[PDB]
């Protein structure tokens, strides 16, 4: 268990394989785990007429980007 | 870099002051050095619990309110927010 206390700790480690663990670290632990709600705004624009009436189109209603 | 040196020192910091502090309880030094015999990979993936807080990581404030500062830039680049 000597060895278990003397495995070399991250102030060992060289810098460049430090921040090479940092990076994938990080992802995981912020990155991934950040939430932000989108979903219910992006497909309320994508269902809009934006001009078209208004757009000198002269025919049937144009598909909207949803659709 | 700046980021990884400082919590680098840190980790040294926080194992010296184990290293000369072990004679006061042997068992309490066996809980402590849990963070020192756990694989590399799982030290920065536990030293990283800035967020939230449940807060079980012993990085100091100081060190913790630099990526909690860097995040939010970041957020604001992507923008998201």
């Amino acid at each position: 268990v000597v060895a278990c206390f003397r495995m070399a700790p991250l102030y060992n480690l060289p810098r460049h394989r430090a921040v090479n663990l940092f990076l994938q670290g990080y992802e995981k632990s912020w990155i991934e785990t950040e939430e932000h709600y989108f979903e219910d705004k992006l497909i309320e624009d994508l269902a809009k007429p934006g001009a078209e009436p208004p757009e000198e189109d002269e025919g049937t209603k144009r598909v909207d980007p949803l659709h | 870099d700046d980021f990884v040196a400082k919590l680098q020192d840190n980790q040294r910091f926080r194992y010296n002051e184990v290293m000369q502090a072990l004679n006061m309880s042997a068992a309490l030094t066996a809980r402590k050095t849990k963070e020192f015999r756990s694989p590399p990979q799982e030290q920065i993936n536990m030293l990283l619990n800035f967020k939230d807080d449940k807060s079980e990581c012993p990085c100091p404030e100081e060190i913790r309110d630099q990526l909690l500062d860097f995040h939010e830039d970041l957020m604001t680049h992507c923008g998201i927010e």
